[PDB]
RNA sequence: AUAUAUUUUAGUAAUAGAUAAAAAUAUGUACAGUAAAAUUGUAAGGAAAACAAUAAUAACUUUCUC
């Protein structure tokens, strides 16, 4: 392999719902690798 | 080449049913170089043992 | 030889069975063959006697304000073999005066210890897991055991384990409490209250829940040996909210019925308190607020939980209540 | 103030202390319990299955009453495994010479020698001198303990060892004997009778058991 | 199946194992059990008392030593200093034996060196 | 499994809760290991420990005396150093490892009545190296250990791999026994009265053998093991014998104190100068 | 003491602890506990086999004691 040129796509993880925002039961709030945020109330 | 005793399926010792090792022992009489006798609990079957080479005759333990 | 004497010392400190006592002092295993088989360990006698002598001496030495005195007494007694025998091998729940007196401090102490070992812990666990405490009443510190029973309906005999599911049949008529106090408290002047609350009845306005007071006794007199709260004892003057049974609506979760026991504030005789029996709103009821008002200190608690079943309609009818609402199976 | 260098020369006990009665009883009980709970003696390892010594050993031992179909055993059925009734405690009987121990009471025999070292063998002894009467007082260039040692060494010609240069009490030194107005040796209890109460109180905690 | 050495090894192993060697666990009558418990308690108490005694004695000794040191420093400074001299290499006599069960033939030595 | 997320919900009481007691699962386990009812019961004080008695009566007081310095306060050893707050980066930073070493060190407390040096425990490890080839050797070693001591050893497995010596992980090699209380005292007495004397050219333990927090160690060759009573009585039974290391843990704060204590129990330290 | 019959033991095989960083079980649940390195030591044994030791007790509870 003279050149490299391989890579995966970005995973689009992060916050999907912000402080103050109205969720509905089931709505995803945060996507993450590991628990940078922990489940609360 | 590894010489081993190939294990059997071991016995399951249930939790709470583990009995501690109380080996069979005798109250042996140990006679030293001089007439001092001393009692010790030993697993070997013998009532009395007199000793020839002990601390009491060795020069290192006593400068007399 | 202080443990041999029984002038001032109550008669309960001895083993009431004579044979057993005799055996101890120089057995019980009933069957003859079994007895024959049995082989006790050697040199138990003399050594045991020596031990007794030692401990007796210690007790004598110990022997001489109230709480301190009680503590001293307890210390003196505890190591008595006889007392230990009495406590360990005779029932503590349905107590029998002469075998185990909870008037006697040592026995009381032992009981407390026993409670701490298991039942109390269990109760605590049930409270925590089922969210009884933070939901109804901030916290408690155990103090006294509280065992409930439902003798009248059905007719069977059972002490309810904390956090059980009772059928509507079983909890159709009122319960019986046994508040087993410890901790050297006054008996003549000290009064108690008992409240059976259920915090999870459906509030449709708020969409949350509201807490109903389904049974309320106040100004009950207790005694260390005599503590069963039967209709014999309390009288109709002491009931602030007369018993209403668990009647859970269909698909309204599992309703937690949590019996709280409080002791009165202490100021000559038994201090009572009025509680505006009419004014007090029982359908929706603030426990904490109530406590604040009358300055109660929750000593002990117990809990069970009820669910809907076919039987509840009948119960409602008997009690002359509405037909009961029905809720959607989905938590929408 | 004048510096008087005290010394409490001690004789260290030479045998295990005599027990209490209760303690002894307890020990016996414990031993019994151990015996009851002990494992079987594995004779098959120590002694061979066709040896003369083994045979001799066997001859001393008596076996356990085995079980036979048709008989009543009213003390429970014999649960025997590996040559032992599991039910009960199991015991084992046993220049070449029988070892006979020396008597632990020569002092008693003497019934007199308070100026003797071979007295109470299983007790800590202390040297005491007459004048009330007290510990060997001795009255500044040398170190104190060393000086004390020197002073007492002259009175006999004995062999002591100072535990340390650090003193105790009013200045008293500690030292331990290793070789052979009154040369008197006593136990901790015996001294109370042979000395003033105040003095005893002052130096009670020094004299060990 | 197995060599003689192997057999020997097995036997040795067994010597250590609890296989077939351990008896049935001792049961007790209730009263007996109680008695045992009481005895144990008594023993424990005795032990504690003994510990206290010894500990107390030690404390007293320490206090005495401290007092002596205080006196000594005040009085003869040189002497005090000498006393202090740290015993980093001190080592017990060796002739000062450990108590035996029964005493020797010569119950003490007179001549030495 | 959905979660994979450890998070204990906080409680609303100060009652402790020993869960095991609420379960009826292991009813034998509920009792202490010293309560007669438990199958784990064994008697402790079978007889009197002579060595311990000696320590208590004669030695302890002596130890207290000798160690005593005048007003020696704690010379607290080297710890983890906090960061100087002369920059904002120090703010949430972990502390600096001790000036001397990687590991943190204990404080040396003065030798008073409360904390006199004493014997804590004796650990014997017999790593038979020839057991890499023959696994029966390990068993034999263990048996020997048992015979010597009178309390069950535990197997020592090879924890590492290395080609130079024929060593591979997961291989039983030798036995390790932890001795405590009366048993340990007995063992020590046996070592001192019988074995160490009988060993031909023994000049005593080396004075450099200090663990440095009051631990002392020494070896025994394969020959010396024959001198133990339980082995000497039957030389026919023991063809191969295995050397061992002996570690002795003490309540001593420093090595010198520990060695002094050991000397009290008849341990010759003529091996060297400290 | 010795003979016969009938049975009982001896097949000898580990961990004896809710075991906790040698191997062997990779999915469920229940209960529990902490790793590693480095340093100082110790028969053969050292750079590199195994074992041991290496952070603070302020407050609290029980026990024993002046
Ligand atoms: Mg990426």
């Amino acid at each position: 392999s003279r050149t490299s040129m391989k890579d995966s796509a970005g995973r689009r993880l992060g916050p999907k719902k912000y402080e103050g925002q109205d969720v509905s039961t089931g709505e995803i709030i945060m996507r993450q690798r590991g628990t940078k945020f922990y489940p609360g109330e | 080449t590894r010489i081993t005793l190939p294990r059997r399926p071991a016995k399951k010792i249930q939790l709470g049913k583990s009995r501690p090792a109380i080996y069979h022992q005798f109250n042996v009489k140990m006679e030293l170089s001089d007439g001092s006798v001393v009692i010790r609990r030993s697993q070997y079957p013998k009532g009395e043992i007199r000793l020839i080479q002990d601390q009491r005759n060795n020069p290192l333990w006593n400068p007399s | 030889h202080i443990w041999s004497d029984f002038t001032t010392r109550p008669s309960s400190l001895s083993i009431q069975s004579s044979k057993v006592k005799n055996y101890l002092f120089q057995p019980s295993i009933s069957r003859r063959s079994n007895r024959i088989k049995y082989s006790p360990p050697e040199h138990i006698d003399e050594i045991f006697r020596m031990s007794y002598d030692f401990l007796e001496q210690r007790s004598s030495k110990f022997y001489e304000n109230p709480l301190k005195k009680d503590a001293l007494l307890i210390k003196a007694e505890i190591n008595n073999p006889e007392v230990q025998y009495n406590f360990q091998f005779n029932n503590k729940l349905n107590n029998v005066k002469d075998i185990i007196d909870y008037d006697v401090p040592v026995y009381r102490h032992l009981g407390k210890q026993h409670w701490e070992s298991y039942g109390q812990m269990l109760l605590m666990q049930r409270l925590e897991t089922l969210a009884a405490i933070p939901d109804t009443l901030p916290t408690l510190v155990p103090r006294a055991e509280v065992n409930i029973k439902f003798p009248f309906s059905t007719g069977v005999n059972k002490w309810i384990e904390p956090g059980e599911f009772l059928s509507s049949n079983v909890t159709s008529m009122r319960p019986i409490f046994k508040i087993q106090e410890y901790e050297l408290v006054n008996v003549e002047k000290q009064l108690y209250t008992v409240l059976i609350v259920n915090p999870d009845v459906p509030d449709l306005s708020n969409d949350s829940f509201k807490t109903a007071l389904c049974y309320g006794l106040v100004n009950i007199n207790l005694t260390y040996n005599d503590n069963l709260i039967d209709p014999r004892k309390f009288h109709s003057s002491n009931i602030i909210a007369d018993y209403l049974p668990p009647v859970p609506e269909k698909n309204a979760g599992k309703q937690r019925f949590v019996v709280w026991v409080f002791r009165q504030p202490l100021i000559q005789g038994p201090n009572m308190l009025e509680i505006d029996r009419k004014e007090l709103s029982r359908d929706d009821f603030d426990i904490r607020q109530f406590t604040k008002k009358y300055n109660l200190t929750a000593i002990g608690a117990h809990i069970w939980r009820s669910e809907w079943d076919a039987k509840v309609a009948a119960v409602r009818e008997k009690y002359g209540l509405p037909p009961g609402r029905v809720f959607s199976r989905v938590r929408r | 103030p004048k510096i008087k260098v005290g010394v409490l020369l001690s004789r260290i006990p030479i045998i295990k202390s005599e027990l209490n009665e209760l303690e002894k009883k307890y020990y016996e009980y414990q031993s019994e319990l151990e015996k009851r709970l002990m494992w079987t003696f594995p004779a098959y390892f120590y002694f061979k299955k066709g040896t003369v010594a083994e045979h001799k050993f066997l001859s001393l031992q008596k076996g356990p009453i085995s079980k036979k179909n048709g008989i009543w055993f009213p003390r429970g059925i014999p649960d025997i495994k590996h040559g032992r009734e599991r039910s009960t405690k199991q015991e084992v009987k046993l220049v070449n010479r029988p070892v006979i121990p020396n008597d632990r009471i020569t002092e008693a025999d003497r019934s007199n020698d308070m100026k003797s070292l071979e007295r109470q063998l299983s007790r800590t002894l202390y040297l005491l001198v007459k004048d009330t009467w007290k510990f060997p007082n001795f009255d500044e260039s040398k170190p104190l303990h060393v000086h004390a040692e020197n002073e007492l060494k002259l009175l006999s010609g004995i062999y002591t060892w100072s535990v340390s240069a650090t003193p105790i009490g009013v200045f008293i030194v500690k030292s331990h004997i290793l070789a052979g107005e009154d040369f008197a040796w006593l136990t901790k209890g015996e001294i109370s009778e042979y000395v003033p109460k105040d003095y005893f109180n002052k130096t009670e905690f020094l004299l060990a058991d | 199946s197995l060599s003689p050495l192997a057999q020997r090894v097995v036997t040795q192993l067994s010597v250590m194992s609890a296989s077939r060697k351990q008896p049935k666990l001792l049961k007790l009558a209730r009263e007996d059990l109680i008695k045992h418990q009481t005895i144990e308690k008594c023993w424990s108490i005795y032990q504690q008392q003994q510990r206290e005694r010894r500990n107390l004695q030690l404390e007293l000794q320490y206090k005495s030593i401290e007092r002596s040191m205080n006196l000594l420093q005040e009085l003869s400074p040189r002497l005090f200093e000498a006393a202090n001299a740290s015993e980093k290499g001190k080592r017990f006599p060796m002739e000062m034996k450990v108590p035996t069960d029964f005493p020797p033939n010569t119950l003490w030595h007179y001549n030495f060196r | 499994p959905k979660s994979a997320c450890s998070l204990v919900k906080p409680v609303h009481h100060l009652v402790k809760i020993d869960k095991s007691k609420l379960s009826p699962r292991f009813p034998e386990l509920k009792y202490d290991k010293s309560d007669i009812r438990s199958p784990g019961f064994k008697p402790k004080d079978t007889h009197a420990d002579r060595l311990n008695d000696h320590y208590l009566n004669t030695l302890q007081s002596d130890l207290l005396l000798i160690n005593y310095s005048h007003n020696a306060a704690v010379v607290k050893g080297l710890k983890q150093r906090a960061w100087s707050g002369d920059s904002p980066y120090h703010l949430n930073r972990p502390p600096k490892n001790p000036r001397g070493s990687k590991a943190q060190l204990p404080d040396i407390h003065p030798i008073k009545w409360s904390n006199i040096p004493g014997l804590e425990s004796v650990v014997i490890n017999c790593f038979v190296r020839e057991a890499r080839e023959n696994q029966l050797l390990a068993i034999t070693a263990a048996l020997q250990l048992q015979q010597i001591t009178g309390c069950k050893p535990h197997p020592i497995f090879s924890k590492n791999d290395v080609p130079t010596w024929k060593l591979r992980k997961g291989h039983q090699m030798g036995a390790k026994v932890e001795l405590k209380g009366k048993e340990m005292s007995q063992f020590l007495s046996t070592l001192t009265e019988i074995v160490l004397p009988r060993i031909r050219e023994y000049k005593g333990i080396s004075n450099q053998s200090g663990n440095r927090f009051g631990g002392i160690s020494f070896g025994l060759t394969a020959e010396d093991i024959k001198f133990f009573p339980e082995i000497d009585a039957n030389q026919d039974s023991w063809p191969k014998t295995f050397g061992m290391h002996i570690n002795i843990n003490t309540s001593a704060q420093l090595d010198y104190q520990a060695r002094t204590l050991l000397s009290g129990f008849q341990f010759p330290f003529f091996g060297e100068e400290k």
